[PDB]
């Protein structure tokens, strides 16, 4: 019974080129910063945190993306857009016209992921109103969550080979990295290594982990001894690496010692979430031909 | 639930048609299930009870 | 015969879907007068009738699930189940147009592997669904391989329990429901619950009490275990039923684990492979309503349980340990 | 084939030339013709 | 430039009651058969028995039961509805403009609610032709089983292997008859022979055979329908004269309700009659009464005596004694884009040899032939002549 | 969604299909030979180098058809597989001219007692009994109708369809011991499932080579090859001449030379032979 | 469509005194036990599981109510309570009395936490009835989880005892505040930390060893604004892992476990349920979101 | 002797039928019995 439509107009006439763009995706997925029906160009991509002149995020659109409302475009009319409302488990169509081409398949969930790729391949640029729409990556999960695993670790030894030379070959990184095989086929990704500065976030902080976790995990079993000590807790000393034991604690004080265990728990619980919860759909029917899957928006 | 035969004594009706022809080799080898033989002594109409 | 197609006009006209709520300005303060089914309280006599309240029955909320149409070999999709039974969508590359690998839990219980006493009473019904489980393990030559790394977790999307099956000779069709209460099919005005077997559905609230809250939600979950069987891989599937949030079932889970988690890390005091670490998993297949009694039926026995108003929602599998 | 002494079981050898398939299986009237077509095929001098 | 002029189909409704299909059948409209668990038909076949003085032990009364039961079948279709179909169905009174937009969207919803039925009226004809070919055993089965002479002692080990000997020697030479007809010199009499000789090997034995259902002009009797494609028919019609060309059946479906005292048996009991009137006439009003043929047919026709008869549009045939009705099904077919049944692929095996040697007595038949009789050469291919007769080694 | 009863009120059989009008012969009935190489893809030699060596002297899906891409196309139809069942050298070449088995002893189980399996097998297996065919001998070839030998080893294999197509074995219905067996039963009980149910792994329709068909739906075919247990002889001849002796005249033609033979042709369907522009049917 | 409404009976009537307090929190979030519309007042408190006599364990307090229904309240009758309901998944006007004050805007975010800097201020007693009602405070999930940090690391550093600067404090971008503990069973929330020394020494197992040859690059030289935890000297532990050769495909079998396990931590940091706010007033302090249940 | 759940049309009595319900069926005084809650406490559907 309700009336749901998302009307953006704007201040000036679109150009001809621009409008033949926006017609090759006229099935899509839009993020949309806020609710009503009538709305001012300025969020209806990711120009409103993510711009040239501001340094490129990850962390801070995937931050993004959970709090924003999505959004499906059906008609583009100069110069006025008309989007659709997408609904908590609501059923709707989506055509998969996003670069580069990655193939879906139905009964797969797709994640909205950040644009992590060239700009070209992500944003169409409306010259008239100066400002940038940015279409989202949207990948299936399991790649998802392996087409950032990969690329965040061809981040890491491109910092490593910058320090130092010897340490990295850059034939072994290449083709361990950019070729990413799922259900059976293979992807060669551009690696844009033209100059990969969204992932230099999670690149901090999975390092400083990294340092901070097996000097961590010693204060945290040793501080536990009990006669109620729960009984998988004796396993997982046969799991630490032997190097990790031999710490000796009286190095660090007492006030250094709260300082890394707030500091240890407030990376864990930030970056825990940031690989977990985006918004996220499901997909129940495909046909290549038409490229048109139908899908049901689960909030999370 | 499955169509079950039974002997109960219907008011059978009368055909046009025979319908005795193969019958005895039909019944050996078969040519339709769910059937039943009534010989001398038992080819009658059983007792009705409810 | 016109007669035949009025009725057509009559009940698609009938069910649609409720339009937008849409008045011109012009016809002034009529719109309120078309807010019926927000109202909710309705006045009630000293003897009322079906009359009476004819008005308060009419307005219902909107409900409709989302099926899935699955068309599958008829090797693996045994002919004859109990309509109700849980579904999963093996999915490794896709060969040809649409061939559709299902899996029920009785059909996963042989592609593990595992000891009979581990389920004592679907082994036996699993194996004469089946043949000695070589009859499903030739379309995954990988078995071996995907319980090492553990990745067989990643490639089952939970879909919900069946619909309707129209089963051919080489090829069964397979119609399962998604986001909600399925219709069924044969049976009119009725709703499809999902069935499952006694023995692997794991109970999690009982108490003796020796005082925990009532709510609207409880929430079946699925589980899937890697562990080592006669120094092989397999797996195991079971299902828990609690609705105690969250962050206490995956503390729930790991003290019924306890002794399956002990006895596989025994080995890797000599061999330390990463890709062996991996554990388990647990998805979220749905609601159950609250007080809904799970009622006990026998199949040839087989025990099986069955839920009514069962609705699914789908989630991702996380990896516990 | 034949039958090999401990239950006892059926073990295997290989007739490794051609003469070795028997004569009931192979006749000699055949096997000199087969023999003749050797002898035209090679082109040699007797 | 402008337009010339803009043409589209009108669907041509073809249902299952007037073609010639349903000679073949008996229809009744059953209200809810949603209710229905299962049907029931009950034979009881008294069998006599000569009696004869030699040194046989003599037979007592014999009797067979048997029993029929229904079989469901369900049909599907699929309509799509569009948004903006349904959701501007609603809002009117707004300029011209925006009734010809209304209008064209209930123009829209009607043609997407007639083909719902035209995929549900060629699903009759689709599932009624499948369950006869189900029911349909070849020729050469069910020739020398359909004659009593071959089984008058019973299927002991001796006659079964003398039939299947006559299952092959009626598979090799008659097969094919309509297209053996070209290089026989007698020809039209063979088929004519031929397809006779499949019309004497059914069995006419019907239930409903005095029912009087189907009739010619003139009042003669339709006995079954041939069916063929169209390029058999083409045949068929030309060979054989089309000598009416109409025929007389009823209108519509025979009606049946359980109103009345089949409801109370229904609602209180697991069970219900058909007919419980006719049936109730029997037993309390008027017992012990033997069955007979001549007064006992009312019940028999329940409905299909006294439906109104219509003229069909039809094309029957002389065969013998016999007026048969000639269908062809491709124009319900091919306007679907889905392939006939009656077009058909048959698979044979074709058994082959090469190499071989032949005994020490050698000899020959030929008169002409110079070359190979030499003994020392040897055979090592064998030549097939392929489909478009290209020899191959 | 529209619901329908269909009963049947005769007794007997009330209708009766029959073949009328060859339209045209789909299946090319040439020469090309199964490999095994790709039906058994497991099995191979110990050496990699005389394994890729017998490989060079020999040699999936498309949006659900099926197609070869070794093939770019076809000019004589859809292209028939053959086997190749080994033989001794002295079997009777007048075996070859009557209908019957490939293996050398007659399979029609028909003719036995019903429900009984044993007096089934002791038809097929035991040697202690000369063919129900012929009296004289006990088997043609030892090598395919034997219990243990390799007619029974090769293609005695129940189909287990791998994701790949599989494909199709024309030998696999008469040496499957289990396939056989169904008809063991009564003559009405076969008659009734004769045109119900469509019988184990048959061939595609409409695809480049023969596939076993593994997605049956609409296709209508039916075999009698299975039912009555042989094999219908075609046109051999073991030297050109004598497939010119068989076309200048029919009558006169001598099945047997010295060194060669013939088999005319025993087939439900006569074509018309025509080799230069002299006709034989 | 659906009603939700909850009014609750009760056999005293209340004073005036204790009507002024619940009259001044007239919008506000408090659990409830039972699903229907007539009520004891003994479920409405959150006080049945935090009670004076008995040591109240945070954790488990907190584990509590992800269980129970939630509930808005509407009047404040001298006799009956008068609640409304929260039922996934239904926008609703909220409106926070919440004493320790924080500031919410349009698109803000909230969970739902146990009273854990004043107890006093935000339970009242009720002497008439003898039984007392506890609030919840609804905080955005930054503190949300800023919380929950600050009181698994005391739990720690109560147990190492067997001072207070670093251990009860939780900081915030302009306020400090004190956390509220005097008596604290810290069983029920210590099997909490009992499954991190489980997730913590696998996650010490499998450490990349390029990620931590990037921090000995970094650490010494290339000074930035967030790794001013270090100090500028690198830990004695992280030089003594780097001593094998680097290869990428070891490392890519490493980060995939490491990305799954970052799932699970989901499942031990966990808060209640969640409130997504897409509308909120500024002088009005009501608000509206949508109720989701994870 | 089966019970059954087919909608019959029940007579009306004048004698009460309800004393010492709960704790008779749940003790067993008579056998063949079935206790309806709730929704289930209807006279479902006709199916012949």
């Amino acid at each position: 019974a309700l009336d749901k439509s998302i009307v953006v107009n704007l201040t000036s006439r679109l150009f001809a080129d621009e409008l033949a763009a926006l017609q090759s995706k006229i099935g899509s997925v839009l993020p949309l910063g806020d609710c009503h029906r009538l709305q001012n160009i300025q969020a209806l991509g990711l120009g409103c945190v993510c711009s040239r002149e501001t340094s490129p995020d990850y962390i801070q659109i995937m931050q993004y993306l959970s709090k924003c409302t999505l959004a499906v475009l059906e008609e583009v009319r100069p110069d006025s857009l008309r989007l659709t409302r997408m609904d908590p488990s609501d059923n709707l169509q989506i055509k998969n016209v996003y670069a580069p081409f990655f193939q879906w398949d139905s009964n797969t969930q797709l994640a909205v992921l950040p644009p992590l790729f060239s700009r070209k391949d992500s944003t169409i640029v409306l010259e008239s109103n100066g400002f940038d729409i940015v279409f989202p990556m949207v990948v299936p999960q399991q790649l998802g969550h392996a087409i950032l695993q990969q690329l965040l670790v061809y981040h890491i030894y491109s910092k490593i080979s910058a320090g130092a030379p010897g340490d990295v070959n850059m034939a072994e990184l290449d083709l361990y990295t950019t070729n990413v095989s799922f259900m059976g086929r293979t992807y060669r990704l551009d690696v844009d290594n033209t100059d990969l500065r969204v992932l230099d976030d999670l690149s901090m902080y999975l390092c400083i982990l990294s340092a901070l976790v097996p000097r961590g995990c010693l204060r945290l079993l040793t501080a536990l001894v009990r006669h109620d000590r729960h009984p998988l807790t004796e396993v997982f000393e046969g799991v630490v690496p032997d190097e990790v034991t031999r710490i000796d604690l009286d190095q660090l004080s007492v006030p250094d010692d709260i300082t890394r265990m707030r500091v240890m728990f407030s990376y864990l619980q930030s970056l825990s979430s940031i690989f977990n919860l985006g918004p996220r759909l499901h997909v129940y029917a495909y046909s290549a031909e038409t490229l048109a899957a139908s899908c049901w928006y689960s909030p999370r | 639930m499955e169509a079950t035969l039974e002997q109960r004594p219907f008011p059978y009706l009368a055909t046009e048609a025979n319908l005795l022809t193969q019958i005895k080799e039909s019944a050996a080898d078969g040519l339709f299930k769910s059937f039943q033989l009534l010989l001398g002594k038992d080819a009658r109409e059983g007792s009705v009870r409810f | 015969q016109a007669e035949n197609a009025a009725r057509l006009g009559r009940q698609v006209l009938g069910l649609l879907p409720p339009p937008t709520h849409r008045v011109s300005l012009t016809r002034g303060p009529e719109f309120a007068r078309g807010v019926r089914d927000l109202l909710s309280k309705y006045a009630a006599s000293t003897r009322p009738t079906v009359g009476s309240l004819h008005e308060a029955l009419r307005q219902a909320p909107f409900r409709q699930p989302t099926y899935g149409d699955f068309l599958v070999y008829s090797q693996t999709f045994s002919p004859q189940e109990p309509l109700g039974t849980f579904l999963f969508s093996f999915k490794q590359e896709d060969n040809g147009s649409s061939m559709d690998m299902l899996l029920t839990p009785t059909s996963l219980f042989m592609l593990s592997g595992m000891e009979a006493a581990k389920a004592p009473q679907t082994h036996k019904v699993a194996g004469v669904w089946y043949g000695s489980g070589s009859g499903l393990a030739d379309f995954i030559p990988n078995l071996s391989e995907l319980m090492d790394t553990g990745e067989f977790h990643t490639l089952l999307t939970p879909v919900g329990p069946m619909v309707q099956s129209v089963h051919s000779t080489f090829v069964t069709k397979v119609t399962s429901a998604m986001k909600g209460v399925g219709l069924a099919r044969d049976e009119p005005r009725a709703h499809v619950g999902l069935t499952l077997p006694c023995d692997m559905l794991v109970d999690l609230d009982e108490s003796c009490p020796m005082r925990e809250p009532a709510g609207l939600n409880v929430t079946i979950y699925a589980s899937l275990v890697y562990l080592r069987v006669n120094q092989r891989p397999s797996m195991a599937l079971t299902f828990f039923q609690s609705g105690k949030g969250f962050a206490e079932v995956v503390a729930m889970i790991k003290d019924h684990f306890t002794d399956v988690i002990r006895t596989k890390y025994i080995q890797l005091r000599h061999e330390l492979y990463i890709n062996r670490l991996v554990f388990g998993a647990v998805c979220t297949l749905g609601t159950v309503p609250f007080d809904s009694h799970p009622v006990h039926q026998s199949l040839n026995s087989l025990p099986v349980l069955v839920f009514a108003n069962f609705e699914a929602a789908c989630g991702p599998w996380t990896v516990f340990l | 084939f034949f039958v090999h002494p401990c239950r006892g079981s059926y073990r295997a050898t290989h007739r490794t030339m051609v003469g070795n398939i028997p004569q009931p299986l192979a006749p000699r009237e055949f096997q000199e013709s087969r023999g003749a077509q050797f002898d035209a095929v090679t082109n040699m001098t007797h | 430039e402008a337009l010339l002029g803009v043409y589209t189909n009108v669907v041509e409704f073809v249902k299952f009651l007037e073609t010639a299909l349903a000679a073949a059948c008996v229809n009744t409209e059953f209200k809810d058969l949603r209710r229905m668990i299962d049907g029931k038909i009950q034979f009881k076949i008294s069998m006599p028995t000569i009696a004869h003085g030699d040194g046989r032990r003599p037979n007592k009364q014999r009797q067979y039961i048997v029993m029929k039961a229904c079989n469901k079948h369900h049909i599907g279709a699929e309509i799509e509805l569009a948004a903006a179909d349904i959701e501007l169905l609603f809002a009117e009174k707004e300029t011209p403009l925006d009734f010809t937009e209304y209008a064209g969207a209930i123009k829209t919803i009607t043609s997407a609610l007639q083909f719902g039925m035209d995929a549900l009226e060629r699903g009759l004809v689709d599932t009624v032709l499948a369950v006869k070919l189900r029911h349909a055993p070849p020729v050469f089965i069910l020739k020398t089983l359909g004659d009593p002479v071959y089984s008058e002692r019973g299927l002991k080990k001796a006659v079964k292997s003398d039939m299947v000997s006559m299952f092959k020697a009626h598979l090799i030479e008659h097969s094919f008859f309509l297209d053996k007809a070209e290089l026989m010199t007698r020809g039209k009499q063979y088929v004519l022979t031929m397809l006779s000789d499949m019309l004497a090997a059914v069995c006419e034995d019907t239930v409903f055979k005095g029912v009087s259902t189907y009739t010619t002009a003139s009042g003669q009797q339709v006995a079954g329908v041939l069916e063929t494609t169209d390029s058999v028919m083409r045949r068929l019609m030309n060979l054989l004269g089309q000598v009416e060309s109409a025929m007389s059946g009823p209108a519509a479906y025979a009606s049946y309700v359980v109103r009345g005292a089949n409801l109370v048996t229904a609602v209180s009991y697991g069970r219900a009659m058909r007919n419980f009137e006719q049936f109730m006439a029997r037993i309390v009003d008027h017992p012990n009464a033997l069955p007979s043929v001549e007064g006992d047919k009312a019940a028999l026709a329940d409905g299909h005596d006294e439906i109104q008869r219509t003229r069909i549009a039809a094309s029957l045939v002389k065969i013998g004694d016999k007026f048969v009705a000639i269908e062809s099904l491709q124009r319900m077919y091919n306007e679907t884009q889905f392939p006939c049944p009656l077009n058909r692929r048959i698979q044979y095996t074709y058994f082959f040899p090469v190499g071989l040697h032949l005994p020490v007595p050698r000899y020959s038949t030929s008169v002409s032939v110079r070359g190979v009789e030499s003994p020392a050469i040897q055979s090592t291919e064998t030549w097939v002549v392929n489909k478009n007769n290209v020899p191959l080694c | 969604t529209h619901e329908i009863a269909s009963l049947h009120t005769a007794l007997g059989y009330s209708s009766v299909i029959a073949p009328a009008h060859v339209a045209a012969i789909t299946t090319d009935m040439g020469v090309h030979c199964q490999d095994l190489f790709m039906i058994f893809p497991g099995d191979a030699y110990q050496d990699r180098q005389l394994h890729d060596y017998i490989k060079m002297k020999a040699g999936g899906y498309a949006a659900g058809v099926p197609r070869c891409e070794n093939l770019p196309g076809l000019s004589h139809g859809q292209l028939a597989t053959c086997e190749i069942i080994p033989t001794p050298v002295t079997s009777d070449v007048a075996y070859f001219q009557t209908p019957s088995n490939p293996r050398g002893r007659a399979a029609c189980v028909v003719s036995c007692d019903a429900y009984s399996n044993e007096s089934a097998e002791r038809l097929l297996y035991d040697h202690s009994i000369p063919d129900p065919a012929y009296e004289c001998r006990s088997t043609n070839n030892p090598w395919a109708s034997q219990r243990g030998s390799l007619g029974d080893v090769l293609y005695n294999i129940t189909f287990r369809q791998t994701a790949l197509p599989g494909m199709y074995s024309p030998c696999r219905q008469f040496f499957h011991k289990e396939d056989i067996m169904r008809y063991n039963r009564g003559l009405y009980t076969l008659v009734n499932e004769y045109s119900a149910r469509l019988a184990g792994a048959p061939a595609t329709s409409t695809t480049d080579l023969q596939y076993v068909v593994v997605n049956g739906t609409d296709v209508f075919l039916d075999q009698p090859c299975h039912m009555l247990q042989e094999a219908y002889p075609t046109l051999a001849a073991s030297h050109r001449v004598m497939l010119d002796e068989y076309m200048s005249n029919k009558q006169t033609h001598a099945p047997v030379h010295m060194g060669q033979y013939l088999i005319e042709e025993v087939a439900p369907m006569k074509r018309l032979l025509k080799l230069g522009n002299k006709v034989v049917y």
